[PDB]
DNA sequence: CGGGCTTCGGCCAGAGGTCGAGGGTAATAAGAGAATTTATACCTTTATCGTCCCATAG
RNA sequence: AUACCCUCGA
DNA sequence: CTATGGGACGATAAAGGTATAAATTCTCTATAATGGGAGCTGCTCTGGCCGAAGCCCG
């Protein structure tokens, strides 16, 4: 449970704490391959995986490691709902 | 759901008419539950078919 | 009865054509509040819409024939929280 | 401001200084820092809350949030790569105005 | 019931439904009756084209 | 198929419908080019799980094996505990932990290497390998028997 | 006679019923070619983990 | 399956 | 006479090399060209906000 929702100014430090990456590229999706690009507005490094419990390369497809981030695939494998938080 | 209303003069004050299709669509999970409880349907595909 | 919902806010779409449900807007919510009926209002704005983990569990309960209605928290409030945060003003809870 | 609040008997001035006191005490109590008003870093909305809903036929429908975010990102990238080469002051200030 | 029996207020409604053959990335979609996993009676209602 | 139906039912019971069809996933799918609805499919999965549990109630070991092979969460934990109780009744706490780790490794759960199991337990690789070889055959026989027993009721109930 | 001090006039913000229902419309042009990185593809080298023979402790 | 515009009903 | 730890074994997956074609961004072209343009005008009130102009005033 919870109560007493607060409102305040956002600190740059707490803004960093909120974020999961540094968006740096303006473009969103490549016209050739239809996956979000690095440092883009939909990048898997920052916002999460496109498919639930999957990574960019498919190095790990099993439904077992839900928090581990692969070596080649730095995009942590997790549930697709995480693109909302 | 919604529909045009119609006066029902044979209705008691506590009740209202409801079309067969609207009632069947709205109460679909209840119908599925009762069908499974009575055993008339085994799989939900059979219940949907009925 | 149940169907696809909007992708941003997990609410049923609108209009025969997209299936869709009628909206308990502000006035109908006020009408329910004027009645003492709070459980149907809470289930109406919580279980019938805007809750992912609530809809499926309520469907389960209806199929098994028990009406428990585990509440959860609407997804639209989460969307509001993230929008206000993206406006650069902090939101939290006192737990 | 508290010391100077009762010195002036003007109603308008006392009202303005009372509003000043209210804001200052609010900042002091609320744990809020005045420098946070000017954001040196801003967030970006999660992608599903600013989605691009593809139009049928292979087109993509971009939300206004995506357009605005793209504009901000482009102007920020322009800013860094024009300060790193020491562009003249006028164009630098114009770019800062555009980013604002 | 005469007004329905005499069929006075019946009306004819014509509605249209469309299909477009898009240039899909893998290939063009073809208007063919061999729909994959298609039942027989429904195919019987359809033609060869 | 009975195995496919059981696997799908277990997966749908373990995982809720999901927040939505992901917008990026939806966008990627729609730009790169079932008879029952989501809630209906989930209700079907629950009904199938209930039917499988009721039919296999005559053999607790078979139900535990099915839960371990397909189900997750509390059902997976119960199946693993029942398998440990059956295969290794008098195992010591270290032996019980090693057996549980090996059983989890059988179901692709972590740890994924017998070396990690030895590190977490201290058992010899020979004994662990022999135990795994025997348990794999025993569990395969039990699962085949359970599937054979449940195949007829699955076709009977469609 | 400057000066607080009240008052008034110009300027901007915000807000304006709900729920349907249907229909429609949504957004373009440098080539060359050099260069740099990156995903690919084959191959070798080391460790790892599945695997079984063997001596032995009870 | 997103926003405007138009038309219509209470 | 038997179960178990110990040690030997070996088939393969990962690690690194290591080039190699794709691919994807980067850099140039030399008559001259040296302040944009759609922007509504037919709300209505209320409310607040500054800023100026009289209004006491000692």
């Amino acid at each position: 449970e919870f109560d007493a929702i607060r409102i305040g100014l956002a600190s740059p430090e707490m803004i960093r704490s909120w974020s999961f990456g540094e968006v740096k590229k303006p473009e969103t999706i490549n016209y050739r391959t239809f996956k979000p690009e690095r440092d883009g507005l939909f990048c898997a490094k920052i916002f999460g995986p496109v498919k639930d419990y999957e990574c960019l390369c498919g190095k790990y497809k099993r439904l077992k490691h839900r928090g581990v981030i692969c070596e080649k695939c730095g995009v942590e494998v997790a549930l697709a709902k995480v693109r909302r938080e | 759901g919604r529909s045009v209303i119609t006066v029902g003069p044979t209705l008691r004050l506590h009740q209202c008419g409801l079309p067969k299709k609207m009632a069947l669509e709205l109460f679909k999970p209840f119908i599925f539950g009762k069908l499974e409880g009575r055993g008339m349907a085994t799989t939900i595909k059979a219940a949907k078919k009925m | 009865s149940t169907g696809s919902y909007s992708l941003v806010t997990q609410q049923p779409l609108g209009g025969k054509a997209q299936f869709g449900g009628q909206r308990f807007g502000e006035m109908e919510v006020w009408a329910l509040e004027a009645y003492g009926a709070a459980y149907t209002l809470q289930e109406m704005l919580t279980v019938k819409s805007d809750d992912v983990n609530g809809r499926t569990k309520m469907y389960k309960n209806i199929v098994d024939g028990d009406h428990r209605m585990e509440a959860g928290m609407p997804e639209s409030f989460n969307v509001l929280i993230k929008e206000i945060r993206s406006l650069g003003i902090d939101i939290e809870l006192e737990t | 401001l508290r010391e100077e609040i009762p010195q002036t008997n003007s109603e308008t001035k006392i009202k303005k200084l009372s509003k000043r006191l209210k804001l200052m005490e609010a900042f002091q109590g609320s744990g809020n820092k005045p420098e946070w008003m000017v954001l040196t870093v801003l967030p970006v909305l999660p992608p599903d809350l600013r989605p691009l809903v593809p139009l049928d036929g292979g087109r993509f429908a971009t939300s206004d949030l995506n357009d605005l975010y793209r504009r901000v990102i482009n102007r920020n990238n322009r800013l860094k790569r024009l300060l790193d080469l020491a562009a003249p002051d006028i164009i630098v200030r114009n770019e800062k105005r555009m980013l604002q | 019931e005469r007004v329905v029996q005499e069929d006075r207020f019946t009306t004819i409604h014509i509605q249209e439904l469309t299909c477009v053959a898009r240039d899909t990335k893998l290939g063009p979609e073809e208007i063919t009756a061999d729909i994959p996993n298609v039942g027989e009676a429904a195919l019987n209602k359809l033609d060869e084209a | 198929s009975t195995e496919q139906a059981l696997a799908v039912a277990y997966w749908m019971f373990e995982q809720q419908p999901g927040p939505r069809s992901s917008t990026a996933m939806v966008i990627d799918s729609l730009r790169e080019r079932s008879g029952l609805s989501p809630h209906e499919w989930q209700a079907q999965a629950v009904m199938t799980v209930r039917f499988a549990q009721r039919q296999l109630a005559a053999h607790p070991l078979e139900l535990a094996v099915v839960r371990a092979e397909f189900a997750r969460g509390r059902d997976f934990v119960l199946g693993l505990a029942a398998l440990r109780d059956w295969l290794k009744p008098a195992a010591g706490p270290i032996e019980q932990r090693a057996a549980l780790a090996l059983l989890m490794r059988m179901f692709r759960r972590p740890p994924s290497s017998i070396r990690e199991i030895e590190r977490l337990s201290g058992l010899s690789k020979s004994t662990l390998h022999r135990w795994d070889k025997e348990w794999r055959e025993r569990v395969a026989a039990l699962l085949r028997q359970a599937l054979l027993r449940l195949e007829e009721p699955m076709a009977q109930v469609g």
